[PDB]
Parts: structure tokens; sequence; C-alpha cells
RNA sequence: GUGGCGGCGACGACCCAUUCGAACGUCUGCCCUAUCAACUUUCGAUGGUAGUCGCCGUGCCUACCAUGGUGACCACGGGUGAGGGAAUCAGGGUUCGAUUCCGGAGAGGGAGCCUGAGAAACGGCUACCACAUCCAAGGAAGGAGGCGCGCAAAUUACCCACUCCCGACCCGGGGAGGUAGUGACGAAAAAUAACAAUACAGGACUCUUUCGAGGCCCUGUAAUUGGAAUGAGUCCACUUUAAAUCCUUUAACGAGGAUCCAUUGGAGGGCAAGUCUGGUGCCAGCAGCCGCGGUAGCUCCAAUAGCGUAUAUU
């Protein structure tokens, strides 16, 4: 500990993961639903 | 040696979280994950500055370390920081099976181990147990768990599902992360995953809470007003101390017959508040006093808080009161009888609850887990003395119901705040919203429209019902809340029942719908049924036993799981409409998935910013969906007056009624059934 | 030809002898105590017959018998620093020599039990008693010395090269055994210098209660000068040894104020515009790194790698 920072002494997917322009919350939002099998989308 | 630089989010993380006194969550995804929590373990130690944290590992069948001294000797038989963390820390091991015997215990830290035999039972008794500023690491070890946390990220509505179980529960969880604000996904290299949308944002607090004021405010304001001022004084929390004068209150009543009842939740004092009003009533002139549940060996926090209660005031060990304890191998270490002698003659016996005998002379009598009593013994133990009863949250609301209609005084208070932790932790917010633990306070009252003649069943879809999106998400709760406010009894693995268990299928009827509606209809009734037989279960084979019928078990069927009615629409006719015409869908009467990723084509997707895909409808009307011909229907449940008349008018026939009645309801599961082989088994 | 004859070894094997032994006897001979004179039959003392057990003989023991056995020539009883001895070999300047031999018992405490030629086991087990440890609380595993003197390292390291022992064995093993540390209680030997020369002065030295009596083939000078010797230290190489250290050889550096600088105890001399105290004007005692300003290494005596003080004492 150094009062600013911490130092301490497969992937291929993960720096997908990491390299994410929308977040999961952000893709939600535009996410929409329909009831009755027709219908003006929720969201 | 070079050295990486790890972001400060993980420790702005940890250290805000011990000052608030709340949890946080942590998601380790790799193999080398075990690494890991030795690292994140280190970061809190250095914030708490109580003490060394205790750890909590749960796993399911198998453990890479040995976790015995001597046997991991040998096995060795060149220095790995994991295996000195073994030893180092003191860990308490638990499996996902036994996780009941961690239950009362506190730890500063909990690992789940295993991701894929994640139960809604096994996350509510670890998560309570973590404590103040604990962190909660769960590990994602398995190929598996990678590529399905890879496929919802890149497009929400494609999944990965192997071949069986569709398991929506954990995608239910996944996609529940980011809504948690103390939530930081993590790599086997301390690397942040940003999909949280909070995550970017955080920061650290700058260097006391409004319910902790008036606590300090009533310690000091009730000095006055003693010994009321000293049970306070040993209370931790401030509604227990508003339960504890309203305990006293209602002792102070010079009235034979009057209720106090507590309603307390898990994780807030319960028995801490019955053990200081046994002692304030030992403290008055209170001699017989009884305390009853269904076993001692379940009060021993009560009779603490009553060793603690009179520790305070006088009441010294030996001096004043004696104690006898069980002295027996079952049962051990409970004490029964306890005598206090200082003020003429008092003395506190525990009985059994089939003990409505010898409670002629009694003064003050505590009913403890009120819920776990049959509900006749409890009317017994009622009696013409003042009476306190707790019960814990997550019939009684009608027998206090009862009360509240007459004669006994009738005194109301639910604990809310929580001993361990401080209120407001978005961690249990968190648990408690994907669990589905709580119902809404106060229901809207709407229209009650023709009960048996314009109403029609739907068929709910199971995978859109459990997508997280927010028309899903309310219905979900709305279906649940009808769910869980039947007579039947509820435990929170109901919830994988309904979103995990094949041969399910949920049915609803609503209201006749006009054209234009607002987003969500209203929902009166729901069934869920359980397909048998040749389309294992209770009927197939307990008929089968009794019966010696080799034609039976060849025969297609299913059974009705739970049937219940809104309460205020209770009692007028919605239930037998949806029998008719669940009868009429599978005779045959009415005219008759979310896209799948394959295997070698995980990796192949690309993230889609607007999802496409259509997903599947809500609701389905009957005849849209085929239907299996079904040649038999069935029902189990507890055998009670109400249901006796109910499904005798409905023209279920009984087959069978069990011998022993169940331990906690007192009541005899009862099967019937309903389509001449029927008219042999009724014979 | 399911012919017939065969060598040199290894291991095992009944019995006899032998060796190593082990175990019961015979005889001979033990220190002090009589203010211990009688003892033994106080679960047999003496013996006879028969038997059990034991490796065998036997009161070793059991049944059935007799009444015996010892004692002032000291029975019996009680004692006895019973670390100390006992011996052995070898020797010219008197021996600061060397080594061995034991009386038994135990393995947290008293009992029971298993193997073998040899143990009632230096080792397993059961019960009981007493301790103490781990655990998911269900169960499981166990048998000695240092400090308290201002002071805790051998409580270790290396090797079977020597001497010998065990094993299937020429070779493996041996905390049997061997090798390696500190040290003004003490004892012994010994450095810190030697040899020459020059220059300048005139006075040494003994006795003597202030005068004095004797007397010289030299003395002093913190004077100068010269080139020979060497070890404290520094540091190659062999040799030594299982490996290494140590001892012994040995190449190269290593001295003029040779500052490469001996101490401990006793007794004296020398001093200012200095401080204090007391008087007999100018004195005396005590003492003096301190003064007006300035801060960039005197002499004599005794012992000698050794020398004092305090208490008691002869
Ligand atoms: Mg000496
Ligand atoms: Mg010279």
């Amino acid at each position: 500990y150094d009062k600013d920072a911490v130092y301490v002494d497969t992937h291929e997917l993960v720096q997908s993961l990491i390299s994410t322009h929308s977040t999961i919350d952000a893709k939600m939002a535009s996410s929409r639903v329909t009831l009755f099998s027709d219908s003006k989308p929720l969201g | 040696m070079h050295r990486k630089k790890v972001d400060n989010r993980i420790r702005i993380l940890i250290e805000n979280g011990v000052a608030e006194r709340q949890r946080s969550l942590f998601v380790v995804v790799g193999d080398r994950g075990k690494d890991q929590v030795v690292i994140l373990h280190h970061m809190l130690s250095k914030a708490t500055v109580k003490a060394r944290p205790s750890v909590l590992w749960c796993y399911k069948k198998e453990l890479g370390f040995s976790s015995h001294r001597k046997k991991r000797m040998r096995q060795l038989q060149q220095d790995d920081p994991f295996e000195l963390f073994i030893a180092a820390t003191n860990i308490r091991y638990c499996y996902y099976n036994e996780t009941h015997k961690i239950l009362g215990n506190t730890f500063g830290m909990c690992v789940l181990q295993d991701f894929e035999a994640l139960t809604p039972n096994l996350l509510a008794r670890t998560v309570e147990t973590v404590e103040g500023g604990g962190l909660v690491v769960i590990l994602l070890r398995t190929m598996n768990s990678l590529k399905q946390l890879y496929t919802v990220t890149m497009d929400v509505h494609s999944r990965y599902r192997t071949e069986d179980v569709v398991g929506r529960f954990n995608e239910r969880f996944i996609l529940s992360l980011a809504s948690c604000k103390k939530c930081l996904v993590i790599d086997d290299q301390l690397n942040i995953l940003p999909i949280s949308s909070h995550v970017a944002t955080m920061e650290a607090l700058p260097p006391l809470g409004p319910s902790d004021l008036e606590l300090r405010e009533l310690k000091e304001s009730l000095q006055d007003t003693q010994p009321v001022g000293v049970l306070v004084d040993c209370c931790k929390t401030l509604d227990q101390a508003k339960a504890v004068l309203k305990f006293i209150e209602g002792i102070s009543e010079k009235t034979l017959r009057s209720t106090v009842a507590l309603t307390a939740a898990r994780g807030r004092g319960k028995s801490a508040a019955l053990g200081l009003a046994i002692a304030g009533a030992v403290a008055f002139g209170y001699s017989n006093i009884f305390v009853t549940s269904p076993s001692p060996d379940n009060l021993h926090t009560l009779f603490e808080f009553v060793f603690k209660g009179f520790d305070a005031l006088q009441y010294q060990e030996h001096l004043d009161y004696e104690i006898i304890q069980s002295l027996n191998p079952e049962f051990n270490k409970a004490v029964i009888r306890v005598n206090v002698f200082r003020e003429h003659r008092q003395t506190i016996q525990y009985i059994h609850p089939a003990d409505a005998v010898k409670l002629g002379q009694a003064e003050l009598v505590v009913i403890d887990e009120a819920a776990a009593i049959p509900l006749p013994l409890v009317k017994s133990l009622l009696g013409p003395y003042l009476v306190f009863m707790a019960s814990t949250i997550n019939l009684s609301l009608k027998l206090i119901q009862q009360l509240r209609q007459q004669a006994r005084t009738l005194y109301e208070v639910s604990l809310q705040e929580s001993i361990r932790y401080a209120p407001g932790d978005a961690v249990e917010k968190w648990l408690n919203d994907l669990l589905c633990l709580d119902c809404l306070n106060i229901t809207r009252i709407v229209s009650g429209c023709p009960l048996p003649e314009a109403c029609e069943l739907y068929y709910v879809n199971r995978d859109t019902l459990f997508c997280y999106h927010k028309a899903s998400e309310v219905f979900l709760q709305r279906l649940m809340a009808l769910y869980v406010a039947s007579h039947y009894k509820n435990s929170p693995n109901d919830l994988q029942m309904l979103s995990d268990a094949p041969a399910h299928h949920l049915f609803c009827l609503l209201p006749p719908v006009p054209p234009t509606q607002n987003a969500l209809p209203e929902v009166l009734a729901v069934i869920q049924v359980c397909l048998e037989g040749e389309i294992g279960d209770l009927i197939p084979w307990t008929v089968s036993e009794q019966f010696q019928d080799p034609d039976f078990g060849g025969l297609s069927g299913g059974r009705v799981v739970r049937i219940a009615v809104h309460p205020d629409y209770q009692g007028m006719g919605y239930g037998s409409r949806a029998l008719q015409l669940l009868q009429m869908y599978y005779e045959g009467r009415f005219p008759c998935e979310i896209h799948t990723v394959s295997s070698e084509a995980v990796s192949l997707l690309e993230e889609v910013i607007t999802p496409r895909k259509d997903l599947p409808p809500l609701l389905l009307k009957l005849n849209e969906r085929p239907a299996e011909r079904l040649d038999y229907l069935g029902v189990s449940y507890g055998l009670t007056p109400r249901l006796l008349k109910f499904w005798k008018r409905a023209g279920f026939v009984p087959v069978y009624l069990r011998q022993t009645p169940n331990d906690l309801t007192g009541e005899h599961s009862c099967i019937m059934l309903k389509t001449g082989w029927l008219a042999a088994f009724w014979k």
C-alpha cells in the first residue's frame, strides 16, 4: 500500500469480456417485450 | 520483480463497505480463483481493525486441498501461497447439503466454490451469516459457466444451454448482477469486467445512523424510568427497545387476558427481545412462567438473554437463581427448569407444546416458533393468562385476525433492523428481490368480473417469464405473491421448481380483456400442473403399491401442484372456473423456446448492440398451443375441511389418506383422482 | 535308449562330541554393634514318604507324618559418605603413568498377555488409574536439562579413514568409535633491540646533623652519524588428514624518534595582572587546563606481562 495505488507481486473470451462498448444494463434498456402476441412494446 | 498495479476500485469497494457496515459481493472467474480469494482476504484484513476475519468455505462434493494437517504433508511428499493460506486462516468448512449446521454462527467472509449447484436455500443461509464489511465471493471455475457468461453479455436474448434441464435460475442470477450496487466482477488476474454500469462511477466516500441516534437517546432518556432502562441498555438495536417496552407495558396491565405478538424476520433479533421480556417479568412479581417450543434445543439464545438480563440486575449465578439443565443425552444442554428465589419464589419451566394440562396455575406463558406448532394446539395454550407469541417471518395470520376481532388485548410489533449489519445494505436488498422473499404490503383493489362465465385460461411461457426484463419481473412478482399467500407451506426452493423442473406448466386465468389496456393485466388465479406417468410421482407409485394394479402406471396423467386464488376474490368461485377450462383443454375439446446457441458457435457470436430476435410471448391462448391427452387428474393435499368440500365439488374421488399426520401441521395427506378403474379403487 | 556313470560348490536337516556360555551346588574366607542373648514353627522352621511344577537335584510347593534346626567358638537383630574402590600392565633424572572390573531395577502407575537357543524383553496388546493433542463435534490418535553468579551457542557439525561389532555379506550399517571449539583460577619459556663512531663541555662519586673529610686512567649532553641482524605483522606453495585445521618445511614483503611507543603502585619539583579562607603591613594554608584578548611528552624509587586496594586472619 502506497496510499495512492495497490501493487501485488478462455483468455480470449475474457479479453472480449473486458472490451464491451455497451454494458449489460444499457443492453437491458433497449430490450422490449410483447404481450398477447400483439401489442405495443412495453420497453 | 515485475509487479502489476490493480484498479483502485477493488480497494475503494472494500473500504467503503467496512465503514458503512455493509457487505459487498465479488465474482471471481477462472480456474485459478482459489488463488484470488487469498489476495482478497488479505485486503479485507487490512481494512477491518476488529479482529482477523473468519472464512466460510462451501463446496458441493470435492475440495482440491486436504484441509487436514497430516494428510496434506504426506500428499506434498517449492512454496505455494495457497498452502500457507489454508493453515493460517480460521476456516470453517461446510457442505451444500449440511448448510443447516452453520445457521446460527457468524463468519467474516463467505466463499461459494461451486456455482452450477447453487440453490435458493443455500444462498439465503450463507449470505445471512456474513457480517459488517465482509465479502461474499462466488467462483466460476467450470468452462461451461464462462461461456454461459460469455453469450449473455454479447446478446441479452441469446443464451447457451447444453442439450434436459434449462437452468434459468443461473441465467437470472447472472442478469441480476448488474442491478447490485456493491458487485464487482473480476478475473484470475486482478482485473475488473466492466458490465455493472455502476462500476465506472465507483468512488471513495469521505471519512452513525438515523435509527441509532434515537437508541442512544432512548438509552439516556430511560435511565429515569428503570428497571425498564437497564433492559434497553442491553439492547443493540432501536427496534428491540420498542418491542421491549411494549412487552413490559403488557405485563403491567391488570388484565387476565392479553396477547403481545412478535412478527420478526430472520437476521433480526427476536429471541433477544423475548429473553429480556422474561427477565422483566422476573423483575416484577410474576411467579409462574412457562415457555413452549417444539424442541428444548431450539431455545438456547432465549435463556442466554434471560441469563444476560438476570446478570445485569442482581441475580447472582448461585446466590439468587439456580438453573436445572437437561441431564439427558438427547436434547442436551437445554435448561428446561430455572428457579429464582430472590423475591419470594419464582420459577420458569419449559414444557412440551402438547401440555395444555399442567397450565392451570400460570401467569405468563410464552410460545416460541408458533408457526411450527400445530394450529389446534396453539388454541389450547391461550388460556386465561398473559401470553407472548413470537412467529418468524419467511392459520397464524387468521388466528391473530380472530384475536384482533375480539377479549384478549392485542399488541403487534415487527422487527426490521438487522443485528449483524446496518440497514439499507445493497447485498441484502439484491438477495431478497432475486429470491422474491418479499411481498407487497398493500395490494390495489380491482373490479370483480363475472365469476363463472367470462374468464379464459392462458398458458404462461416459462422461458420469457424468468428473463429479467422489467415487465416479466413484475408479473413474476405478482404471480408468486398469489402463489406464496396460499395455505401451502412456503419455501424459497419453490422458485427453482417453477424455473428448472421439467414436465411443469403454469396456467393463469385472466379477466375478459378489452382491446386497449395498461402494461399488465391483473391475475386472479394460477394453477401449476406437473405431468406424470407415461407422458414417476406420488400418484403413480402410491396407487400402484396399495392397489397392486398392473394396468395402472401405463396411463398418462397430470397432477395439480398448487391452486390458489387472490385472498380478496376468495370464496366466489374463480378456482372452479379454472378447473373446468383445464379439463376441456386436456380432453381435447379446445381446437389445437428462446434461441439456443450451438456448442461450436459460442465464440462465433459477436456483440449485437440492439436486440433483434423476437422474444416469445408471455401468455399464449389455449387454442394456439396443442394439448396432450391426459387420462386422469390428481391432487395431493393435507386433508382439511375447507378443501375437502372443494375437491369433492370438483369431482375428485379420494383414493388414499395417509395414516400418520404431518408433524408441523397435524394433517393427514390425502390423494384424490378424477378422469371404471377408479370405481375399483374407491370400493 | 523316459540308456548307465559322474566334479567342484551353496542352503537345510535327526543325533553325538566340541566351543561360547548360562544355571544350581561344595569348601575356604567378610566391616561396626551384646545398653541386640536367644532365634526359627508370624502362612515351613528341621527331617521322613508319595506327588505337582520346573531344564534338572532339592520344602520349590502341596497332602500325610515326627519335633526338630542355630547359638557366648557370639546365633538372631540393628547398623556401615558397604561417587568411591578393586585391581592390572609398563618404566635410568624420584610415575602430574595407563587403562579395566560391578550390586540391581525401570521405561506415565500397579497387574495380565505374545516371540525366541537365550528376555518374565531397552521393544506390541487388553482392562483400570492420570495426563495431554486434533476435529465438520459423530469420532480419532499418544508414552530427557537449562537458568536462577548483567546471564542459556558441543542441545551442534564431519566421517565410517583407525579399533572393533551385526547382517544373506570381501563391498552395506554403527550418536560403539574417531576428528574439530572458549579460557589473566593456574604452571612453564620469551621479544619491545645490538654493535661502532664523531662533535662540544668540565666536573663525577662516597661519607658527613648546614663548617667539613676523601677522590679520579673518565663523566654528561631528550647531542648528531653509519650499515649489518631479526621478528610481531602481511602472504605463495607443498606436507598432514576420510576431507580439512594444527605441528614441521618453505618462496616473496616487513625497522631509526626503529611513533611497529609496558604497565601498575609509592614519593617529590615546577606557575599567573587566577579564585577562596585566616592572620603576624610585603605572610601562611588549601590549590591551581579556569588568566586581559584569542581555538586555528618533569624527576626518583620498587616489581615487570604483571601489579594494588578493602574485611577477617596467622
Ligand atoms: Mg600467566
Ligand atoms: Mg641507522
